[PDB]
RNA sequence: GGCUCUGUGGCGCAAUGGAUAGCGCAUUGGACUUCUAGAGCAAUUCAAAGGUUGUGGGUUCGAAUCCCACCAGAGUCG
């Protein structure tokens, strides 16, 4: 299930980041596909940012959404957040909405939390 | 140099006479629930206008007490105390000391009283407006602004704030305060806060162990390390320590107590 | 005597009997549903402190010293945290990784409190004079946020400290034997409401 | 122009008319640190003076709204002999109202009752009365505050929530604060655990966190950070 | 041994104005937000109840208020 997965072929072919980074990316992919049950997911690489992004789709017509997996060790400066926002905008290519990406923090315990970083001002919905 | 030369407001005889008819009931703030989004309604404007008008009505009032109840205090610049000129009232059970057969108050105590209207502070035979008292008493030579804010905040609740005068292992906070006492500089205990129930029979001579021991510090100041906290909890003795934090007029309190894990 | 795999810088247990034992032994590790992911702290704890778990790599057993080396390289803090993970484990707690908040560990007593932890810890190793470098920098804003979020979840923020004597050089940290010469110091940090605290 | 008393880096507003002007025109709320004359012993609501954050003082000074002026030295002793004829002449008039109404009165004025001259100060250089000049933290917080004020907001201290500026879409009297805007330099490394704690607290209080950052060329970028339940 | 100052709701106090007792905290209850029952600090808000005004005497169209005595408490002067 873990070692023998078809997506691991592209995960190894990307060769971006450390083995821990690709492993937490695969862990988030499994979390989203199994429990969250999204329609489709993919393993896109960002060599310039040295990141793995998961471009998934919650509903069959909801549209492309981005999830970035990072461990608790990773350091996020605000410049890194702006760069990730611009990369997500390029991936989605939808100027109709502002930059927005979900950050997936993962621990060695394989426990995962998410936070939706959106550029600009977002009113807290009821 | 250009000078703005501002001026204050003095109350007339009718205003002074009507100021002592005030009811103590407070004007309620915000009038219940607060609207989420400013949708530009014609009704939210009236609510905002009413709330701000009540705020101005509450801020336009001044303290007017009869001359009989006003103790004629007298600030001493050089000495640093506020030696009274008439016998002190109820506030003498818990505030101020006596010296040379004369009642005398610390800067922060007298400033709190003047703000409360208990006394009538003079200076060079010229009565002081609260603004001049704030400018004159609070300084580095005496109680600072944060210390006075914590003092007044605790006093308005009933507290008796005094002024403070001097396999692995498992240690404790008071374990070590001799080699650590030499390294000083930073947070220091200021106030011997008692409790409100102790007001009834307080003895300013032998008051017993204080309820807490306040350390006052700003909210932008660095958080104390284990060394500073251990030194402070050794100076405080058995009395629990409490850190008071002030951020631009808002006061919070946090206590760093010792702990031991129960054997599950 | 419990085989596992240190595949891709994480300990994973496959065998059904082994994972059944590990879940029956005070809920160690997190699953999927069903291979059991085991954190570095719990893995090294069951390798050294009990010896039940056996971690194999490159088809050969690994000495505990090599496990310590690998885990320290793949996680620099794993030394300090592990000591705390030992110090809260010998006393019968169930320290789970608790980075659902800004804290490291969540301590629970027993089975009837199923994950209903009542303490959140902030591990940081310090020196003998208590002038150690901050493993996680603190400020009254950060402490206020942590205390408020812990109160909202009905817990109590902790501030565990690990004290290393000057005689114990860092180079000896290659083995958990230094754990025998590390003191501990716990400091609860709770709010003091001036209105309520008027005797009772 | 209005006047603000700046002593030892503390900016206070004594006259209630200035408080009304600030709240109505310039939308700079502030916090009250004095005690109410109406009810002396309480903490629910306070009175004058109003206390201004150093960012608020600098913003108000720069937009030509209030003329910051340092507190004068205690040399008012020479100006006397006028209050004695002031308190006693009113005493004779005061017994006329009290007798027809069927021991004297004293006013403890919050603001100074005499016209006093005080020299102004420039906030662009650090001194013993405006030490906030040149501090990187003050520069960062003021840079955030000016841009969150231009767009139209009410900002207040938010140390209790772990942020730096509670941001509200309207007057805080009538509108709950929306954001818990922090202030991070572009290069500073944000701690992930602190970010998680702040975000969870924001969701609990129902107030979106903002990671405000001023760019080197000069512009404030905001990165809102909500919960992401999936 | 005198002198001075106090005693009001569970706690801290206001009413000094001679026209009869109110304010905050605490307690209880409602509304709202959030969390896994609890928590809520400008995500909080509102409402209710709570009284031998230390005791006796006296002046007065009325005494918490003014005066005297006593009881208790604090400080101070031997
Ligand atoms: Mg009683
Ligand atoms: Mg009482």
């Amino acid at each position: 299930w873990m070692g023998t997965h078809p997506k691991y072929l592209e995960m190894m072919e990307l060769d971006i980041g450390d083995a821990t980074q690709v492993y937490v990316a695969f862990l988030v992919y499994l979390d989203l596909m199994e429990s969250k049950s999204w329609h489709e997911v993919n393993c896109v690489g960002l060599p310039e940012l040295q990141l793995i992004c998961l471009v998934g789709t919650e509903i069959e017509g909801e549209g492309l959404q981005t999830v970035v997996p990072t461990p608790i060790t990773a350091s996020l400066s605000h410049n890194r957040i702006r760069e990730i926002l611009k990369a997500s905008r390029k991936l989605q290519g939808d100027p109709d909405l502002p930059m927005s990406f979900t950050l997936a923090i993962v621990e060695s315990d394989s426990t995962i939390v998410y936070y939706k970083l959106t550029d600009g001002f977002m009113l807290p919905d009821p | 140099a250009a000078v703005e030369v501002p001026a204050g407001r003095v109350l007339s005889a009718r205003e002074l006479f009507a100021a002592r008819s005030r009811s103590q009931k407070l004007p309620q703030r915000s009038h219940g629930p607060k609207d989420f989004l400013p949708d530009g309604s014609a009704a939210q404007a009236e609510r905002l206008r009413r709330c701000r008008e009540e705020l101005w009505q509450l801020l336009a009032e001044q303290r007017v007490e009869r001359l009989g109840s006003l103790v004629a205090a007298e600030w001493r610049p050089e000495e640093g105390f506020v030696e009274l000129k008439s016998p002190a009232g109820k506030f003498w059970q818990t505030m101020g000391f006596s010296e040379q057969g004369r009642q005398r108050l610390h800067p922060e105590e007298a400033l709190y009283l003047l703000e409360c209207g208990s006394i009538h502070l003079f200076h060079q035979d010229l009565p002081l407006s609260i603004q001049e008292a704030y400018q004159l008493l609070l300084t580095d030579h005496t109680v600072t602004f944060l210390q006075y804010q914590v003092f007044s905040h605790l006093k308005r609740l009933g507290y008796v704030v005094r002024r403070f005068q001097p396999v692995l292992q498992t240690t404790h906070l008071p374990d070590g305060g001799a080699r650590l006492l030499e390294k000083s500089g930073g947070l220091e205990i200021i106030f011997d806060v008692y409790q409100a129930d102790a007001v009834a029979t307080f003895r300013k001579n032998n008051p017993g162990k204080p309820y807490a021991r306040m350390c006052i510090s700003g909210f932008d100041e660095p958080v104390p390390d284990l060394c500073s906290l251990k030194r402070l909890s050794y100076q405080s003795g058995d009395v629990p320590l409490i850190f008071a934090l002030v951020d631009h007029g808002d006061i919070s309190f946090y206590s760093f107590r010792d702990f031991t894990l129960p054997q599950d | 005597i419990f085989r596992a795999e240190m595949i891709n810088n994480n300990v994973i247990v496959r065998n059904a009997e082994d994972i059944e034992q590990l879940y029956g032994k005070g809920y160690f590790g997190k699953g999927i549903l069903e291979y059991l992911q085991l954190s570095l702290e719990e893995a090294f704890f069951l390798v050294y402190a009990l010896g039940c778990l056996s971690i194999y790599y490159e088809k050969e057993p690994l000495t505990i010293v090599k496990l310590w080396k690998a885990f320290t390289v793949v996680q620099p803090t794993f030394r300090t945290t592990y000591m705390a993970y030992h110090y809260f484990r010998s006393k019968g707690w169930v320290p789970k990784v608790g980075l659902k908040y800004g804290t490291d560990l969540l301590l629970a007593r027993k089975g009837p409190p199923f994950y209903a932890a009542s303490y959140s810890v902030i591990i940081e190793l310090v020196d003998d004079h208590f002038e150690g470098s901050l493993r996680r920098p603190l400020s009254w804003k950060s402490l206020a946020a942590l205390s408020r979020v812990s109160v909202n979840v009905s817990a109590e923020l902790m501030l565990c400290y690990l004290i290393k004597p000057s005689t114990m050089t860092d180079k000896e940290m290659e083995s958990p034997e230094c754990m025998k010469r590390i003191k501990v110091q716990e400091v609860i940090l709770s709010r003091w409401v001036s209105s309520r605290e008027r005797s009772d | 122009m209005l006047v603000v008393e700046v002593a030892n880096g503390r900016s206070l507003v004594w006259g209630a008319e200035a408080v009304q002007a600030l709240r109505e025109r310039l939308g700079v709320g502030g916090r009250t640190v004095g005690a109410l004359p109406r009810g002396p012993r309480q903490n629910s609501r306070l009175g004058l003076p109003l206390l201004l954050m150093p960012e608020e003082a600098r913003l108000l000074a720069e937009i030509g709204a209030v003329t910051l002026v340092s507190a004068p030295r205690p040399d008012s002793r020479h100006h006397s002999l006028a209050l004695t004829s002031f308190k006693r002449q009113q005493e004779e008039s005061f017994q006329e109202q009290s007798a027809l109404a069927a021991a004297l009165l004293v006013q403890l004025a919050t603001a100074r009752p005499r016209p006093v001259k005080a020299r102004p100060l420039d906030w662009r250089v650090q001194s013993k009365d405006w030490p906030h000049a040149g501090r990187p933290a003050h520069e960062l917080r003021y840079s955030i505050y000016r841009d969150l004020w231009e767009r139209g907001f009410f900002l207040s201290a938010a140390g209790k929530f772990g942020g730096d500026f509670l941001v509200a879409p309207g007057d805080p009297l009538r509108f709950a604060a929306h954001y818990i805007a922090q202030c991070w330099a572009p290069e500073d490394t944000i701690p992930l655990q602190d970010l998680v704690a702040a975000g969870r607290l924001g969701t609990s209080v129902r107030a979106t966190l903002l990671l405000c950052s001023p760019q080197p060329d000069g512009k404030v970028v905001y990165t809102s950070l909500q919960w992401a339940s999936l």
